[PDB]
């Protein structure tokens, strides 16, 4: 149970909206950091994958592909930090925004039902 | 094989970046299925 949901709970006044607000922004910067890399190491990968679903299995541009999909997931391993430790950041970021900026639209809402 | 199993763990669709708070709240969130 991620420690987020323990502590971000339904918001009862715009105070409590202001702090919700201010801790997502600061961590907005590093979520959108880590995103930006996320999307940008995906997208070889998903390039790759496509370019050898079209390809004829007899070319060369397939053992091409072949191999460059081995040589950028070489450079994820190498990478530091750990790429998967990365991931696990990002993801745990996104969701923990995610949530807390639940808290404040669903606030929102209740308060615009009432005048 | 390989690559296989590699481009099976590369290509997962990530959703898109949140934006900012505005004020009211001008897009909903949600929580992502992350694969495990």
């Amino acid at each position: 149970l991620p420690d987020y949901l323990i502590k971000y709970i339904a918001i009862v006044s715009y105070e409590q909206r202001q702090n919700y607000k201010d801790d997502f922004n600061a961590e907005y910067d590093e979520y959108r950091a880590l995103h930006a890399r996320m999307e940008t190491v995906a997208r070889r990968f998903i390039k790759l994958d496509a370019q050898r679903k079209r390809l004829s299995p007899g070319s060369k541009e397939y053992q091409n592909v072949h191999e460059e999909v081995l040589q950028e997931y070489q450079k994820i391993k190498q990478s530091s930090p750990n790429y998967h430790e990365e991931k696990y950041r990002c993801e745990y970021l996104h969701n923990k925004l995610a949530h807390i900026k639940r808290m404040i639209g669903e606030f929102d809402q209740q308060q615009a039902e009432s005048w | 094989s390989c690559v296989d199993e590699i481009l099976k763990e590369m290509t997962h669709s990530w959703p898109p970046p949140l934006t900012a708070i505005h004020t009211p709240c001008k897009t909903e969130p949600s929580k992502f299925p992350f694969p495990t």
